[PDB]
RNA sequence: GCACGGAGGCGAAGAACCAUGGAUUUCCGAAUGAGAAUCUCUAACAAUUGCUUCGCGCAAUGAGGAACCCCGAGAACUGAAACAUCUCAGUAUCGGGAGGAACAGAAAACGCAAUGUGAUGUCGUUAGUAACCGCGAGUGAACGCGAUACAGCCCAAACC
RNA sequence: ACUCGUACGGUCACUGAAUCCUGCCCAGUGCAGGUAUCUGAACACCUCGUACAAGAGGACGAAGGACCUGUCAACGGCGGG
RNA sequence: GCUUUACUGCAGGCUGUCGCUGAGGACUCUCACUCCGGGAGGAGGACACCGAUAGCCGGGCA
């Protein structure tokens, strides 16, 4: 039979309708009186947690992080330009909002590797994500059969060098043929044309 | 070109900050519960640097000694009175709802509880013209007929020092003393006396703005010098 | 609370407690939203429990509406950790269900009675 | 000026470097003293 | 000791010297009790975290390293015989981060279209080809093939 | 920042003590106001086209402009016959 | 380097549109959101602020 689990991934499909929609609107007024980074004990969206790699386990935290909204924060150009780099308006960054919420996240908890993240909306002045992160020196994690691995030595700050999914994916690695030319192994290596 | 002045002020360098740390205090209306059970007594009438016009020290009943907006004929040992219930003289404070209509006031708070925003200037006052339940107009010095909360708090009278417009500057040497309390850069150099690169009407063989001085409201700051979004101009007409 | 359509007397609350308690030594009970949530959907249900001090409160949205359409009776509690203890649990639990009553079919029966009155 | 006990120290120092190569040590290498500065020519750190 | 002096001393109680391991290891320094131009003032994981016996009790982080590596920010001189798209170039330079190597990686692939290949780097080639482009100057892959090395697995959920 | 400031304020400009004065010009340019009608983008909407989409056209129309007015101690102008 | 009704652009301002954004060609309401208030509470209100985009102005800047 189905999940319960199923029956939040379900609410979350359309958050704007059904008793989702009144949850939000209550929720993010706390929200926005909350900090830029803020622990909670529990996911706000289970399945998709779980479903990232998330336990109810000792070395396991999750956090919520807010972002401004909108595209870049640029400063225009003080020496001279060729119309072409004089833009300073439209142009946007190269990492989505996701992956800034994870490295605040992250350098919040200096110790803790994160390990996944996931949307738990916006307002129509910023985001919300929540992250869930792992303590690898906690030995109830050294010891976990699927969580262990994040443990090693080349793990570490794994979100700043972009090893997480929305990393893997912001960097145009979901592909594995045609148009993965440019950016397997990596964007540097292929010169940053990716 | 360069930053002309009016963009290097924003920075708020030195240059051009008041000297805030020589200010005595912000004249704010006192902040009380209701009953109007507050009295105080003008302990003494002191010069107000920020303003040029002088403050009455008040200690009140229950032990706080405050600088107050002083309006004219107000002196030492008198009794000033802050509530709803207030008495109706020169230099209470109450809500415009307890003042009768053609009283001088001064001090008018903009919105109930802010501590006064209009008429603190020197000699000036607001005019209590009309009542009612949902609205007191008050005149502002200006002119303008502004529609205000009743429940907006004002002190009776006009503010002390009037006048003080009416005598001549004389020299420079006093505009100069004045200046120096005030975060105003001075004295002024003509934008038509500057060289081209540092304001739109700098440059040329003899001194002329090199254009209409009326700017439009739309004009970013740099541009934006001269006569701004003037409806008209001189004197005619 | 956003799930929640109606108020139980702590009274009532009492006697459901109880009922759990004594069905859980005689008869058999879930623990569990997720077991909780099977047991309406397989029918194997005659009572559940659901706490109000959920949060967040996605966990349990669904028992409600999913308990009409298959005509399985529901409560509240107000802790969380009470339907754990009544439960016979040593942490908290968000629902909870009789699945087949034990000697208390009879008060089972009155208490999913008297939510149906009180709507 | 005002020295601190540390600037004192590092003066100090500074004086003592400022002697000759010892003489013996001209016989066993068998034929300067490069740092050699003076208060007025030279300038010190700090 | 460099360092060929004078004086004196050590070494058969096996010194010197060399290898391995250990001892000592001032102050400043990430610098961490507070402060300070290497010192001073009155018990210290300062600060952020995790766990927690909720006590700094147990732990993590911080800074360095020739370049290499990963993720972000990102010019202009220059070329086009001017110059704006283009070029120089994702170069220089900047921010953040890991390791001994990084990164990638077990197909929602390929599409020599097949009765075919079978994770991923990399090297040779495919090729200055396809593609881009004031269709100017210039920019410029991939599949495949030959090699190198080869390795494949773990969750979420269903049922408990 | 101005600002512990509030029109007797302070911002932006021009002229340059006192004294006697400061004419005419609003066509152009600038600023500001108004505007029946005209013109005026995108989204949504309507017709055509497409089993969809590209796309073509339409209706509506903001600021702005056309047009009208105010204004020279606003840019400036004050000739030839 | 400087100028402008040189070319081409870029900030910036005004204006429409979409999102934030809710209930019953003009309207009421309150519940988001904003402001005032020490607080209670008051004012405003689906606007404004902010993200996106479109038209106009645009030597302030390149
Ligand atoms: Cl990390
Ligand atoms: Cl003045
Ligand atoms: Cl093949
Ligand atoms: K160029
Ligand atoms: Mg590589
Ligand atoms: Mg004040
Ligand atoms: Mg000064
Ligand atoms: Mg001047
Ligand atoms: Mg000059
Ligand atoms: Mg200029
Ligand atoms: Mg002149
Ligand atoms: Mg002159
Ligand atoms: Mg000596
Ligand atoms: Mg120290
Ligand atoms: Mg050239
Ligand atoms: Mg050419
Ligand atoms: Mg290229
Ligand atoms: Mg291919
Ligand atoms: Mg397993
Ligand atoms: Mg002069
Ligand atoms: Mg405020
Ligand atoms: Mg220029
Ligand atoms: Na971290
Ligand atoms: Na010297
Ligand atoms: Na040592
Ligand atoms: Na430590
Ligand atoms: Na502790
Ligand atoms: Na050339
Ligand atoms: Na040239
Ligand atoms: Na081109
Ligand atoms: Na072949
Ligand atoms: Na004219
Ligand atoms: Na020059
Ligand atoms: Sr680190
Ligand atoms: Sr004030
Ligand atoms: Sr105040
Ligand atoms: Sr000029
Ligand atoms: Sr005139
Ligand atoms: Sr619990
Ligand atoms: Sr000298
Ligand atoms: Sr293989
Ligand atoms: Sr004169
Ligand atoms: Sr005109």
């Amino acid at each position: 039979a189905r999940s319960a689990y199923s029956y939040i991934r379900d609410a979350w499909e359309n958050p704007g309708d059904g008793q989702l929609a009144e949850l939000q609107w209550q929720r993010q007024q706390e929200w926005r009186n909350e900090g830029a980074v803020e622990r909670i004990e529990r996911p706000t969206r289970l399945d998709k947690a779980r479903s990232q790699g998330y336990k109810a386990k000792q070395g396991v935290i999750v956090a919520r992080v807010s972002v401004r909204k909108g595209s870049a924060r640029k400063r225009r150009h003080k020496a001279g330009r060729r119309s072409k780099r004089q833009g300073v308006t439209r142009i946007t960054r190269r990492k989505d909002i996701q992956r800034v919420a994870e490295e605040r996240a992250s350098r919040t908890f200096p110790n803790l590797r994160v390990l996944n993240s996931y949307s738990v909306g916006q307002d129509g002045r910023q985001k919300w994500h929540e992250v869930i992160l792992i303590d690898p020196n906690h030995p109830a994690i050294q010891n976990d059969d699927d969580l262990s691995w994040i443990c090693a030595d080349d793990q570490a700050d794994r979100v700043f060098r972009g090893l997480t999914g929305a990393g893997r994916r912001n960097r145009g690695l979901s592909g594995k043929g045609k148009g993965s030319e440019k950016t397997r192994p990596s964007l540097r290596s292929n010169g940053g044309k990716a | 070109g360069r930053r002309i002045q009016g963009q290097r002020r924003g920075r708020g360098t030195s240059t051009f900050r008041a000297p805030s740390h020589r200010y005595k205090a912000d004249l704010e209306h006192r902040k009380v519960e209701d009953g109007d059970v507050i009295a105080g007594t003008v302990v003494d009438i002191e010069h107000d640097p920020a303003r040029s016009a002088p403050v009455a020290a008040v200690e009140f009943e229950d032990g706080d000694r405050r600088l107050i907006l002083a309006p004219e004929g107000v002196g030492v040992g008198d009794e000033l009175q802050v509530g709803v219930s207030a008495e109706i003289a020169p230099g209470n404070t109450l809500p415009l709802a307890e003042i009768p209509e053609g009283v001088p006031v001064c001090n008018v708070e903009s919105s109930p509880g802010d501590g006064g925003k209009f008429a603190r200037a020197s000699g000036v006052n607001a005019q209590l013209l009309t009542h009612d339940r949902n609205v007191a107009v008050v005149k502002l010095p200006s002119g303008e007929m502004k529609r205000l909360d009743p429940q907006c708090r004002a002190t009776i009278g006009v503010v002390a020092g009037g006048g003080r417009t009416d005598k001549p500057f004389v020299k420079a040497g006093n505009k100069h003393h004045k200046m120096k309390a005030r975060g105003t850069k001075w004295p002024n150099v003509r934008g038509v006396a500057m060289n081209a690169v540092d304001h739109p009407f700098g440059g040329g063989g003899r001194q002329h703005p090199g254009k209409p001085k009326s700017i439009s409201r739309n004009a970013p700051p740099g541009r934006k010098v001269g006569d701004i979004a003037s409806k008209r101009t001189g004197r005619g007409g | 609370p956003v799930y929640v359509d109606f108020d139980v007397p702590a009274d009532l609350e009492d006697d459901a407690l109880e009922a759990l308690e004594v069905a859980r030594d005689t008869g058999a009970v879930k623990k569990g939203t997720n077991e909780t949530t099977k047991s309406i959907e397989r029918g194997s249900a005659e009572l559940v429990f659901v706490a109000e001090d959920v949060q967040p409160e996605e966990i349990v949205m669904h028992i409600p509406e999913l308990a009409d359409e298959k005509g399985v009776p529901f409560i509240f509690v107000e802790q969380q950790d009470d339907l754990g203890h009544a439960a016979g649990l040593e942490v908290g639990s968000a629902a909870a269900a009789v699945t087949d009553a034990g000697e208390a079919d009879a008060d089972v029966e009155d208490i999913a009675d008297k939510v149906e009155e009180l709507r | 000026g005002k020295k601190s006990k540390a600037t004192k120290k590092r003066l100090a120092k500074l004086d003592n470097q400022n002697s000759r190569v010892p003489a013996w040590v001209m016989l066993k290498t068998d034929r300067r003293n490069h740092k050699r500065r003076h208060w007025r020519r030279n300038d010190t750190d700090e």
